[PDB]
C-alpha cells in the first residue's frame, strides 16, 4: 500500500513544528506549497518524519495515553504513516558507501524578504558525519532554480483556474480586428 | 460456587392470598434466576425465567423480581392448584445449582 | 411439542453401575443443554450435569469423579452412567432440555422441557 | 473555447481581469466597426450507495445483525457466525488443528478466514484461552475473553473482531473505554462457527472491507514460541 | 507495492456503474476527467472501490464461476486493486473518535446543465450515523470550486498541446513589429 | 519555439487557429514593411529485449526447457531443476527438515528458495503430500499431487510452481481447465532438486519476475496448525 | 511501500541501457524525459527493469562481489526496486486469457530526424507468442500523440518558469493602451 | 502578479525574452502618452533538527551510546540493552519461551521487539545458537555469533541488528568487509536485557526509524522446519 | 559399456540370509532403478524389489516382509538380503537396471543392462 | 495393483513366419509395456519398450504396438535364433509385475 | 566496601557432602561471577567454579561429576556443594567475586573481593 | 583449553632490587592476565589485571606488561613485605585458570 495519513490543521494550509519537536527551542511553520508536496511525493523523508510527528501529536491528543506503550497501535499505523522502502534507502546507500539520510537533519531555503520556504531536505551523512554543505551546494542550487520556477508556475496556475481560454481567444481576436480595420483607415 | 438459599423454609397460607417466596445468591448472579414448581409425582414446571419472565402457559398471577443477590417470586391470589414445593435455580457457566426449596402449604 | 423419553433400569445392587438415557422427539439438538437431575427422598432437587451437543459437558463436583454423560446426536439421545452406586445414590432422575440466553444483560438460563422421571433405588 | 466562456460567464465577472478584458473586447470590436442541495448555482449535491452484496462470489462480506450476533459470508451458501456471548459452548482445552488438517473435510475458505483471524490477533500468549472442535469438518472456535486491559488476550481478541466485522461492530465495543487502542466489552467468549447462508444484515450493509484490510495484518503482531518458525 | 488495476471499458473513456452495482437501482455513468484521477490517486476509497467492482466484474465473465468461492483468488489480488492503507486510515480516525468512511455511501456535484459529475467522495459517519450535509458543506464548496477551476485548466492545457509556444511567440512579435510601424 | 514550430508544421497545419495565427502573423509582418513502422510520418517503430542473464549475479533466473523440465538459477554454479513427471523418486514420507537445519550443509540460498515456495502455497493443509531428501547437504523436494480440484494440494502446489517458473510454466498447464483460477495437469509429482549450471532456457527466456512476485505471497495463505504460532 | 532506488547517472539526464543488458549488439539510451516518467509512475514494467538492472550494476559496483550470490540482498530491496502488484496485474491478466507482459521484450517510438524516444513499452503476449502490431497499433497512435502534446506543453511549462505573468500582463495591458491611444489620435 | 513581476526582476532579467517584453511595454506606454549561506541573492540556507524523543510514548526510539552498548527505548520507564560483548551471560542451551509466555509476567511491547528481532533474521538455522532467561517476567536473550562469512549466524544476527539500532550501529559494524552486504565483528556474543529508562544516547540520536523499517521485514526471510507452519 | 557384477554364496541351507551384491560399472548410478529379479524353476520372472541413489524402495508385497534391499553409493553398488530362506527361495536372481521415462506420454519403463544372474539353491 | 496376462501360453510357428503374442492388463496402464526375450542360460534381453521403441541391437523385425489394456509384439519374418520365452513387463509408481511368459517353440 | 562472609562445616568424613556457603554484603548481585576457588595444601589455586545471577555455571571438568554451585539472590548468597569427598578435597576454600570485561580490547577479567577462606579437611 | 606456566619455579632476590615474573600462555590469550599475591594464612590479593592495570590501593611499585602469549610482572623496588606467591590468572568464556605460582624469597 501507500501512506494515507493527513497532517492535522496548522501558512493557512501549511504545518508547524512546534518548539519541542525541534532540538533548537522555537516554532518554525512551513507554508500550503511546500506541505502540499507531502501528499503526494514518496521519497521524502521530511513528509515522513512530519506524518510521524502529527500522528504522535493526535494520539496523544485524542486517545487516554498511558505511560505503558500500546506497541500494537504504531505495529498497525506505521505503514500509514510512512513508506517503508525510503528507510530501506537510504539502508541500501548506507551500505554501499553512498551518503545517507539518517532523519535527524533538515536543510532548507528561506527567502530573506518573504519569509517563503523549501520543502526541508535531508542532511546527508557519511563516514559518521554530515556532509559538507560544499558537497551538496549543485543540489541546494537545483532547489533555489526550483523555487523561482515554481512560484512564477503556480501564478500562472492561478491564473488559468480564473481567467477562461475563450476570453483570451475573443481579446486577441478582437484586437486583431481592430488592427484591420485601422489598416484599412491607413 | 454461587448457592442460593430461599426463605422462609416452610409457608403456611390460605387460599387466595398473596405469597412472597425469596432467593438470596451468595454473590452477585452469573444469569438471573429461574423459578420452578413441584408437586409429588410429576416432573417439575418452570414458572418463571429471566427473574420477571412467565414460562409459557404460566397464569398472571405469578411474577418475580429481583436483582444482585436477592429475587423474588411472588403469587397474587394463589389458587389450591398453587400449593407445592419451588426452587429457585441459578446457572453460572457450565455449573446448575438448586435452591434447597421452600414448601408452600395450607 | 417437544418430548423427552427417559429410560433404562432403577432396580441396582450396591457398587452397581446405573445406566440411564433419555430421548429427544421435537425440536433442535443443538443450542441446548441437555441435563440430568434427581432428587432423593425427603430432599431437594439436584443438578446431576449436563451436556451440549458438541459433547461439551459439566458436571457436579460431589459427582465428577464417578459420572458420566454422553451423547448420541444420530439419534437425538444423551445417556448418564453412574458406576458403583450406593444407597445415597436412590432417587428420582430426570432428564431435561436445557435453555442459556448470554447475549445480553439480563443473561438467563431455564430448564423448560422435562422427562417424566424414573424411580431409582439401591439397597 | 468561445462558447464554453459563455457558459461559464457567471463565475468569471468577480475576477477584475476578466471585466478588463471584456470592456477591451467590447471597444476593439466597436472601433473595428467605426472604421435538492444547490452549490454555485449549477451543482446539485448528488449521491449513491454501493450494493456490496454483488461482490458475494470472489469475496467474503461481512456485516452485524445486532449487538451480539455478526457475519462474514462466503458465497450464497456457507459463512460464519461470530457471536459475543457470557454462554460458552466449548468447555475443554483441546484445539485440535492437525488432525483436522489430516482429515481435510471443513470448508478451505472457512478455514482460510479462520487462519487469517487468528494470525492477525496482536501478542496472543495464552493457548489455554482458545478452544475448538472440527469434527466431521465444522469449524468451532471459541475465544475466552475472561480477565491491565491492554495486556490481555480479551483485548487483542477484540482489536481483532472490531477488523473483522467492521462496521456495526462498534455497538458492542468500546463499552469500557480503554487506555490508547484498547478495547473492552462485557462478554466473556467470542463464539464463531460455521453457518449456512441468511439475510443477516440488519444492523449494518454487508461490506468486504474488514476482511481485506486484515489480510495485510496477518503474522504482524505474533511473538516468538520457538526458535526455529 | 501500490494499487495496478486498470479499470474496464465502460463517457467514452470513463466508467459506469450498473443497476447491480447500486441500491440505488439506476445506472450511473461517471466520465473519463473525473475517473483518470483514479489512475494516480491514493487516498479515494470510490477509485478503491471501483477497482474491486471491476475486477468481481471481469472475474465472473472471463472465469469459470462456481458456487465454492476461490478465496486464494481475492486473497492475491487485493493488493493489485486497493490501498490497503486507506483501510487503515479509517481504521485510525474511526478509533480516534473522528468521522471516517465506511465505504457505504458517497456524494458528488453534478452540473445541471451539462451532467458532468465531480469524482464521488465517500460520505462520512460518527457516533453511528451519516455526517449531516453542513457538517461538511466547506468540503462540498471546495469541490465545486475545484470543478470550475479544473475545467478552466484542462482548456488550457489541450490548447498548449495543438498550438506550439513558437507561433504564439512569432504572432505576438508580428504584432509589435507592426504596431511599431503604425507608430511611424 | 519559433524554429521548432518550423519543424512540426505537418502536425499542426490541420489545426484551424493555428492556420488563423500563422495567417495574422504573415497579415501583420506584409502591413508592417507596408507602413519500416512509421507512424505520425516521423515516428519509428523500434523494440528491445532485455538480457536477464546480465543479472544472474544478484537474483534468481528461471525459465523453462520444456513441459516436463524448468528450473531456476543461482549464480553461474547452481540452482534447482523443477520437473513435473509421473516417475516419482522418494517412496517415503519423511521431511526432515530440522536434522538439515542442525547439519547446516545445504546452499543458503537453495533452502532459501525452497522455503519461499513451500510457504507460498496457498491452503496446503497435506504433510504427507511433501516429502524429502536433504543428506549429504542435497535438496531434493517431492510434492505428490495425486487427486473439486480447487481445495487440493495439486491446485496449490501448481499455482505456486506456476509463479515461481512463471513464463514457460503454462506449457505443461491448464491443461484441465478449472474453476476460477485452479489449475489441473496431468502429473503425479512436482520434484524440486539441487543441480548444477547449464544454458537450459530452451523455451523461455531466464528471468527473475516470477521469484520476486512470489517474495510476498510467502505466508500470505497458510493455515494454522496450532494456537501459538 | 512504494518504490525509491534512483537511477545512477548515465542524454544528460537520462538512462541508457549497455550493449550486455540487451539481447542485440547496441547501447541505447533514453533522454531524461522518458527517464523523469519512471521516477513517479506506479504501472510501467520498464521502469521497474530498469531500476533492477541499475541495482544490480551498482551493488556489483560498489559491493565486493562473489560467485555466490547472497539472497538476503535482494530479498530485501526488491520493494525498493518494483512494485510487486505489476508483477501481480501481469499474472492475473495471463489467467484470465488477457494479453499481458512477461517482460522481456518492450517497444518504442523513435523521431527519425531527433532521436527523441517514447518511454519504452512492455510488448505484450498471449497464447504463447508476442502480439502482432496491428492489435495494438492503437496504442501505438496514442503514444505517438502523446509525444507530440507532451512536447509542446513542456515549452510552455519551460516559458512560465521564465517569464513572469505579471510580465505578461504589464506587456498586454501597455499594447491596449497604445490601441486606445492611436485610435484617440484618428 | 504585476507586483510580483516587480519584486523577482534580477532572476528574470537575464532571460532575453523578459528584456524584449519590458522594453515593448515601454516603448507602447511611451507612444501612448505621446498621443550565512546565500543563494540566488536572496535564499538563505537554514536547517532543522528533530526532536524524536518528543515521540516516546507512541513509539520505540534506539539510539547508540558506545561501540558496545546501543538501547530502544520504550516510553520513558522501561527499554531493552543490546551488548556487543565477548563475555557471555547464560551457558546453556534453553530457551523456554513456552513456558514464558504461560507465565505471562513479562513486558509486552518488550516481548514484541524481542518478536520482531528475531523474526527479521535472515536464514536462522542453529537453535542451540539461541539462549533465553525469561524466569520471573525478565527479557534475557544471548545470540552466539562465535564460527565465508555471508551463510552464518553471526552475519545474520549482525544484519538484524544493524537494523535495530541503525545510526550509531556501524562503529561496532563493518570491521572486517565481508562479501556482498555481509558484516563481521571481532565480538562473540549479542546479548538483549530489559532495563530502566536513561539518557543513554551519547553517540547517536534516539530514533524510531530502525524498528519501524525491521516491522517488514519479520519472517521475509525464515526458513521451514516443518511441513505445516 | 554398463555392466554389472553379481557376487554371493548361492548355497544355503534353509531359514538362512540369502545376501546378495551387484555393482555397476559404467554410466551414472543416479536416474535408474537398481532392481533385483528372480526366476524360480519351471516359472516366469518375478520382480523382488528395486532402490534408488536415494535408498527410496520398492517391494514385492508377498516377499515384503522378509526382503531389505540396501545401495553404497560410494562404491556404485545395490544389496539384496531375503531372511529366513526355504525351499521356495530357490531360484536365479538378476540384478538389473531400470530406467522410468515418466516426462510425457506414453510413459515407459525398462530394464536395459543386466546381470548375468546367480543360481541360488537353498536345502 | 496392474496384472499381465499373456496369450497364447504357448505357439507353435515354423521359421520364416509371423508371430504375435498379447499382453492383457487388468485396468489401463499406467507405463507402456516391455518386452524381454529371456533364452535359457542367459538374462532376460530387453526388446522393447514404450509398446513400440527397438532397443539397441534389436533387428527391426522386431515390432509392437498397444494401448490401454491391450497390447502385442509381432515378430515379422521369424528366424531360429527367435525362439526363446517373451516377458511382457508393467511398471507403476515403485511396483513393477511382469506377465507369466508366452514361449515360442519351432 | 564489600565483604564476602563464608560459612559451612569444614570437618568431614570421607564420602560425605561438603556443603559451605558465601553471603555477599555490599554492591549489586548481579554482573559479577560468584566464584569459588580452592588451595590443597602444597599446591596452588584451583578454580572449582563459577555461577552469575542467572544461575549459569561453569566448572573445573576435574570435578564436574561431583560439583554443584547455587544461588539465593533474595539473601544475596551464592553456594558451594561438592559430594564423596576423598583426601583430595582436603584444602582451603575461598569464596570470590569475579568481574569480567569484554566490551573491549584488551578483554580482562579478575577476583577482586574474597572471602576469609574456610579449612575443610577430611579423614 | 588455555593454561598457563610461570617462570621462575622459585626467584631469590634481595629487598629493594628489581623482581620480574613471567607467565606464559599456552595460545594467544582470551583475555588479558591477572595477578595476585598470595601470603600464608589470608585469601589471595589482587594486584594486576588487564595485564597493565593496578588494582585498588596497589602501590605503584608493582607494574605488568604482555600480550598474545607472554606476559610479565614486575616490581621496581621491591619492599620486605612483597615477599610472597604469585599467580598469574586468564579466563575464557566460562573457564577460569591460574599457575603454578611463583614464589619470591629473600
Ligand atoms: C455505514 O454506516 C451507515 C450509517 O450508520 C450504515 O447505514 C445503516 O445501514 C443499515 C443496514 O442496511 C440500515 O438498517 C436498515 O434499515 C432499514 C429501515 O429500517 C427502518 O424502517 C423499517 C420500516 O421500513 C422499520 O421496520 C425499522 O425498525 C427501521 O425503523 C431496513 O430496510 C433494513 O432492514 C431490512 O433489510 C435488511 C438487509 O437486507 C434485512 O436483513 C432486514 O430483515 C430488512 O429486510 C426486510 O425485513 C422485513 C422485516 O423482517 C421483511 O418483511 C422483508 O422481507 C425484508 N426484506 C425487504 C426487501 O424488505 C435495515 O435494518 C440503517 O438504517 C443504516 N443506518 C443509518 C443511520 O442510516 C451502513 O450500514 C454502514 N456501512 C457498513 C458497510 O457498515
Ligand atoms: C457446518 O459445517 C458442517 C460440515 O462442514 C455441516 O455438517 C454437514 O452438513 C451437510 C449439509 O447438510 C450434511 O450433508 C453433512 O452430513 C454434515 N456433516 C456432518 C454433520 O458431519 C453443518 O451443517 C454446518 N453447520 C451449520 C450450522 O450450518
Ligand atoms: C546437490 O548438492 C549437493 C550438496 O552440495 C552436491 O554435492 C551435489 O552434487 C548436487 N547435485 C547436483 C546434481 O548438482
Amino acid at each position: 500500500g501507500t501512506f494515507t495519513w493527513t497532517l492535522s490543521d496548522s501558512t493557512p494550509g501549511g504545518y508547524c513544528l512546534t518548539r519541542w519537536m525541534l532540538i533548537e527551542a522555537e516554532l518554525k511553520c512551513f507554508g500550503n506549497t511546500a506541505v502540499a508536496k507531502c501528499n503526494e511525493k514518496h521519497d521524502e523523508e521530511f513528509c515522513d518524519m512530519l506524518r510521524l510527528f502529527d500522528f504522535n501529536k493526535q494520539a496523544i491528543q485524542r486517545l487516554k495515553a498511558e505511560a505503558q506503550m500500546s506497541i500494537q497501535l504504531i505495529n498497525k499505523a506505521v505503514n500509514a504513516l510512512i513508506n517503508d522502502q525510503l528507510i530501506m534507502k537510504n539502508h541500501l546507500r548506507d551500505i554501499m558507501g553512498i551518503p545517507y539520510c539518517n532523519y535527524s537533519k533538515y536543510w532548507y531555503l528561506n527567502h530573506t524578504t518573504t519569509g517563503r520556504t523549501s520543502l526541508p531536505k535531508c542532511w546527508l551523512v557519511s563516514n559518521g558525519s554530515y556532509l559538507n554543505e560544499t558537497h551538496f551546494s549543485d543540489d541546494i542550487e537545483q532547489q533555489a532554480d526550483n523555487m523561482i520556477t515554481e512560484m512564477l508556475q503556480k501564478e500562472y496556475m492561478e491564473r488559468q483556474g480564473k481567467t477562461p481560454l475563450g476570453l483570451v481567444d475573443l481579446f486577441v481576436f478582437s484586437t486583431s480586428f481592430y488592427l484591420i480595420s485601422i489598416f484599412l483607415h491607413l | 460456587e454461587i448457592v442460593l438459599t430461599q426463605s422462609p423454609a416452610t409457608l403456611s397460607l390460605s387460599p387466595g392470598e398473596r405469597a412472597t417466596l425469596s432467593c438470596r445468591a451468595s454473590q452477585s448472579v452469573s444469569s438471573y434466576l429461574a423459578w420452578y414448581q413441584h408437586k409429588p409425582g410429576q416432573a417439575p414446571r418452570l414458572l418463571i425465567y429471566g427473574a420477571s419472565k412467565r414460562a409459557t402457559g404460566i397464569p398472571s398471577r405469578f411474577s418475580g423480581s429481583g436483582s444482585g443477590t436477592d429475587f423474588s417470586l411472588t403469587i397474587s391470589s394463589l389458587e389450591p392448584e398453587d400449593f407445592a414445593v419451588y426452587y429457585c435455580q441459578h446457572r453460572s457457566d457450565w455449573r446448575t445449582t438448586f435452591g434447597q426449596g421452600t414448601r408452600l402449604e395450607i | 411439542q417437544v418430548q423427552l423419553q427417559e429410560s433404562g433400569a432403577g432396580l441396582l445392587k450396591p457398587s452397581e453401575t446405573l445406566s440411564l438415557s433419555c430421548t429427544v422427539d421435537g425440536e433442535s439438538f443443538n443450542g441446548f443443554f441437555w441435563t440430568w437431575i434427581r432428587q432423593p427422598p425427603g430432599k431437594g432437587l439436584e443438578w446431576i450435569g449436563e451436556i451440549n451437543h458438541l459433547a461439551s459437558t459439566g458436571y457436579n463436583p460431589s459427582l465428577k469423579s464417578r459420572v458420566t454423560i454422553s451423547v448420541d446426536t444420530s439419534k437425538n439421545q444423551f445417556s448418564l452412567k453412574l458406576t458403583s452406586v450406593t444407597a445415597a445414590d436412590t432417587a428420582v432422575y430426570y432428564c431435561a432440555r436445557g435453555y442459556s440466553y448470554g447475549f445480553a444483560w439480563p443473561n438467563y438460563h431455564y430448564l423448560d422441557v422435562w422427562g417424566k422421571g424414573t424411580t431409582v433405588t439401591v439397597s | 473555447q468561445i462558447v464554453t466562456f459563455f457558459q461559464e460567464v457567471p463565475h468569471v465577472i468577480e475576477e477584475v481581469m476578466n471585466i478588463v478584458l471584456i470592456a477591451l473586447s467590447v471597444l476593439a470590436v466597436l472601433k473595428g466597426l467605426y472604421n435538492t442541495s444547490l452549490y454555485k448555482g449549477v451543482y446539485e449535491l448528488q449521491t449513491l450507495e454501493l450494493n456490496m452484496e454483488t461482490l458475494n462470489m470472489t469475496m467474503p462480506l461481512s456485516c452485524t445483525k445486532n449487538n451480539s450476533h455478526h457475519y462474514i459470508m462466503v458465497g450464497n451458501e456457507t459463512g460464519l457466525e461470530l457471536t459475543l456471548t457470557n454462554t460458552s459452548i466449548i468447555n475443554h482445552k483441546f484445539c485440535n488443528l492437525s488432525d483436522a488438517h489430516k482429515k481435510n473435510l471443513y470448508d478451505h475458505a472457512l478455514m482460510s478466514i479462520i487462519s487469517t483471524f487468528h494470525l492477525s490477533i496482536p501478542n496472543f500468549n495464552q493457548y489455554e484461552a482458545m478452544s475448538c472442535d472440527f469434527n466431521g469438518g465444522k469449524i468451532s472456535v471459541q475465544y475466552n475473553l475472561s480477565h491491565n486491559h491492554c495486556g490481555t488476550v480479551a483485548n487483542g481478541v477484540l482489536q481483532t473482531f472490531m477488523r473483522m466485522a467492521w462496521g456495526g461492530s462498534y455497538i458492542a465495543l468500546d463499552s469500557g473505554r480503554g487506555n490508547w487502542d484498547c478495547i473492552m466489552t462485557s462478554y466473556q467468549y467470542l463464539i464463531i462457527q460455521n453457518t449456512t447462508w441468511e439475510d443477516h444484515c440488519q444492523f449494518s450493509r454487508p461490506s468486504p472491507i474488514g476482511y481485506l484490510g486484515l489480510l495485510s495484518q496477518r503474522t504482524r503482531d505474533i511473538y516468538i514460541s520457538r526458535r526455529l518458525l
